């Protein structure tokens, strides 16, 4: 199993 | 905010039936990286949610291929090719493209199955509780369908009102039945005024009502 | 998975702090969300923290009420909510990647906690049906929710129904947990219900013995 997809994009910084 | 409108509110389905759930967003869920952040969750009765699908159509690990997700832009669908007993619970969509993150209102999937009569049990109050000044008598109806059941208390053949409380379980994820308890509570002084304690159960799976009873002090 | 801290009784106007310990995925690679579930089972997003860099984003409804932090050395996320009101009683979830925590129930109340009394529902001829016997424990007079019930320290799960609690006219809660077992072996098997009530720091084990009637 590959890593799960994100639910939503991470923020930048 | 971006509103997620989920229909239907309830799905009542038989084992093996296809099912479809719609989620419509009030704005496009296409993000600037080209991905559409639409997730589907299932919260079975009593449990935390579990994610089933992300990025509209991508199944999570261990989710059976009876589930598919489709859609784009604002219209999304979760389909189940053939419903299984363990699929019950509340489905939610939620979007991860806009702030605030928002969820649909949920679709409750319930399983229709054949009628099943309850098994009926009764419990006299314990000596430990009686010593403390209270008598709780419990009537238990186990693993029945449909959920509607009539439970009456009779004390020395007199129908009781006003001193019992019921509780029903969630529908079972393996056999799609329900269980119910009815608890009659009396002070010890009132309990000791009467001999025969009975609970009488009427249910569609019973050809005539079932009574379980005991005599105070026989147990 | 995600393992949340236990239930909390908190006074009106006070604050609560709850935790979410992560494992089985890269904690710093995904936003850690916190989500409130309403009595009608709506889900309401509170905010997230991205543990990779600490950035938070909030629902405007909770800004100034919620604080979100993340300890990358222990892979643990925290949420504090301040100035609690009756509308803050809810189950709170953490969620990240494909996982959701099991929820933390917060009860906002000025009433004192009370731990449960536990009484056996003894099996007898009156609790036999079709060759099976039912038995259980009656968990009475506690506040707030929840109590958790296991059987035989978690070894016994098949056939158990732990009922949703009822609210008694006293304002205290009551529930029962029952199991159906073979009637043939009530003299050789042991059935102990294990009852835990975190807000009162109450733990009770009760062996359920048959009646001879």
């Amino acid at each position: 199993p590959p890593p799960p997809n994100a639910n939503d994009p991470p923020p930048p910084n | 905010d971006v509103v997620m409108t989920q229909t239907p509110l309830t799905l009542s389905v038989t084992i093996g039936q296809p099912a479809s759930i719609s989620c419509k967003s009030s704005q496009s869920l296409l993000y600037s990286d080209g991905k559409t952040y639409l997730n589907w969750l299932l919260q079975r009765p009593g449990q935390s949610p579990k994610r089933l699908i992300s990025l509209v159509s991508e199944l999570d690990s261990g989710v059976p291929d009876r589930f598919t997700g489709s859609g784009s832009g604002t219209d999304f669908t979760l389909k189940i090719s053939r419903v299984e007993a363990e699929d019950l619970g509340v489905y939610y969509c939620w979007q991860g493209t806009h702030f605030p993150r928002t969820f649909g209102g949920g679709t409750k999937l319930e399983i229709k199955r054949t009628v099943a009569a309850p098994s009926v049990f009764i419990f006299p109050p314990s000596d430990e509780q009686l010593k403390s000044g209270t008598a709780s008598v419990v009537c238990l109806l186990n693993n029945f369908y449909p959920r509607e059941a009539k439970v009456q208390w009779k004390v020395d053949n007199a129908l009781q009102s006003g001193n019992s409380q019921e509780s029903v379980t969630e529908q079972d994820s393996k056999d799609s039945t329900y269980s119910l308890s009815s608890t009659l509570t009396l002070s010890k002084a009132d309990y000791e005024k009467h001999k025969v304690y009975a609970c009488e159960v009427t249910h569609q799976g019973l050809s005539s009502p079932v009574t379980k009873s005991f005599n105070r002090g026989e147990c | 998975y995600l393992q949340q801290s236990g239930a909390e009784l908190v006074r009106s106007g006070a604050s609560v702090k709850m935790s979410c310990k992560a494992s089985g995925y890269t904690f710093t690679s995904y936003n850690m969300h916190w989500v409130k579930q309403t009595p009608g089972q709506g889900l309401e997003w509170i905010g997230y923290i991205y543990p990779g860099n600490g950035v938070t984003n909030f629902n405007q409804k909770f800004k100034g009420k919620a604080t979100l932090t993340a300890d990358t050395s222990s892979s643990t996320a925290y949420m504090q909510i301040s100035s609690l009101t009756s509308e803050d009683s809810a189950v709170y979830f953490c969620a990240s990647a494909a996982y959701w925590g099991q929820g933390t129930l917060v009860t906002v109340s000025s009433a004192s906690t009370k731990g449960p009394s536990v009484f056996p529902l003894a099996p007898s001829s009156k609790s036999t049906s079709g060759g099976t016997a039912a038995l259980g424990c009656l968990v009475k007079d506690y506040f707030p929710e929840p109590v958790t019930v296991s059987w035989n320290s978690g070894a016994l799960t098949s056939g158990v129904h732990t009922f949703p609690a009822v609210l008694q006219s006293s304002g205290l809660y009551s529930l029962s947990s029952v199991v159906t077992v073979p009637s043939s072996s009530l003299g050789t098997q042991t059935y102990i219900c294990n009852v835990n009530h975190k807000p009162s720091n109450t733990k009770v084990d009760k062996k359920v013995e048959p009646k001879s009637c």
